């Protein structure tokens, strides 16, 4: 034992002091990883919120499906032969 | 004893190993927040082709040109819940 | 004296264990050699039969004996023979003992046409013969999707079959917009707007809706439900 184990004894503490306060130890891993967990979460949305806009848009070009629903929502028009009903409280 | 010299190789690697990881979010979230502003951006394009397309004027004379027929008050029939 | 006894009795014993041990070695020795043969599948199987696994476990070649045939690569092998399979568990035992455990998905509708769909989203494929007999909604929508028009297919069909409908077709486009499908051909045509809002009014629209179907003399053709408090409906000559 006395300096011949506990020199590097210590130096082990130090390395463990430097796993977790590292300047890419654990702490930092934990860190960034829920950054990275928060933010490509919020991305998925994003992009089914912009693809399914997208999916709109590429309809009323050429596509009939979904200009039809813009014409019979907000327009209230209706097509030849449809009994128009509707519902009042 | 000589075990502690052992465990040192091992937190080593695991130092080099979660270094290493860590590298590597990083070049990701500084990847993930470029991807979000490019999808913003391709989202206020998207919304300004909707009202150009969603547009009433261009909506009802298609509209008109498929057969359709704006609503008329007396062709409608009425229900109380 | 004793020792010669002992030593005799020593070596009498010993004697006998090197010829059992020898020929109960043989038992085990040429008996390790033999391609594993017979299986017992255990486990629920509705759609697989037992000639799916030999034929699907035989593909990858020379049929291998017990340490020299990898069970990972069976159970690999096993799970893209068979789309329907939810986790295989090849295990081997001894000589002759092909125990493959099997689980298998449980189609409750039938995601667009050749896939199916079970209750927890997962998607998987079954041959159209060994499912053709059970009937089950047909749900349709765009691919990864598959558990999102799930949600609506139950959640507007606990609405829709409270008031005794029947729920035959759910399809959704890539737009989110809806078109549901009742009995006897009756076509709902709904949109991106709020569904189950829609949904509920028809609902309540239903009695005049057919109030007014036998009072020409017409079936239901479809009823256009993109409006707001409205509902354009079709009509068509019943055969």
């Amino acid at each position: 034992m006395g300096k011949l184990t506990l020199l590097l004894l210590a130096i082990l503490v130090w390395l463990q002091y430097s796993l977790w306060f590292g300047k890419n130890g654990i702490h930092d891993y934990t860190r960034v990883n829920d950054d990275v967990a928060a933010q490509q979460a919020t991305n998925a949305k994003l992009k089914a919120r912009n693809d399914q806009l997208f999916a709109a848009i590429d309809d009323l070009n050429g596509g009939q499906e979904a200009l039809e629903e813009r014409a019979r929502n907000e327009l209230s028009m209706t097509r030849p032969g449809e009994t128009f009903y509707r519902l009042v409280p | 004893p000589l075990c502690l010299f052992i465990c040192i190789i091992l937190t080593a690697v695991t130092v080099v190993t979660t270094a290493h990881h860590t590298r590597l979010l990083t070049a990701q979230r500084e990847q993930l927040v470029l991807e979000r502003d490019a999808l913003d951006i391709e989202w206020r394009n998207l919304i300004l082709e909707e009202n150009a397309l969603g547009d009433h004027s261009r909506v009802e004379r298609i509209a008109t040109e498929k057969l359709q027929m704006q609503h008329v008050d007396p062709s409608q029939e009425n229900i109380v819940v | 004296g004793t020792r010669l006894a002992g030593i005799l009795f020593l070596l009498t014993v010993l004697t006998t264990v090197l010829v059992s041990g020898w020929v109960v070695l043989g038992w085990m020795e040429d008996a390790q050699r033999l391609p594993l043969s017979k299986l017992v599948l255990t486990g629920e199987r509705h759609y697989t039969r037992n000639d799916d696994i030999r034929q699907s476990i035989l593909a990858l070649g020379e049929p291998g004996t017990f340490m020299t045939q990898d069970v990972n690569i069976i159970q690999t092998q096993i799970e893209q023979r068979l789309p329907w399979i939810k986790q295989v568990s090849v295990r081997k035992q001894w000589p002759d003992e092909l125990k493959i455990h099997l689980v298998e998905y449980v189609p409750i509708a039938r995601w667009n046409d050749q896939h199916m769909v079970d209750a927890e989203g997962n998607t998987f494929s079954v041959p159209p013969e060994r499912t053709s007999k059970q009937v089950l909604p047909m749900l349709y929508g765009p691919e990864g999707s598959a558990n999102e028009v799930l949600q609506g297919y139950r959640e507007m069909g606990q609405m829709l079959a409270k008031d005794r409908f029947t729920l035959k077709e759910a399809a959704m486009t890539a737009r989110r917009s809806w078109q549901l499908t009742l009995n006897n051909d009756i076509k709902l045509n709904l949109g991106r707007g709020d569904t189950m809002k829609r949904l509920a009014r028809f609902v309540e629209l239903y009695p005049v809706l057919q109030q007014q179907a036998q009072t020409d003399g017409k079936r239901i053709s479809y009823v256009d439900l993109r409006y707001d408090s409205g509902a354009a409906v079709g009509w068509a000559p019943l055969p």
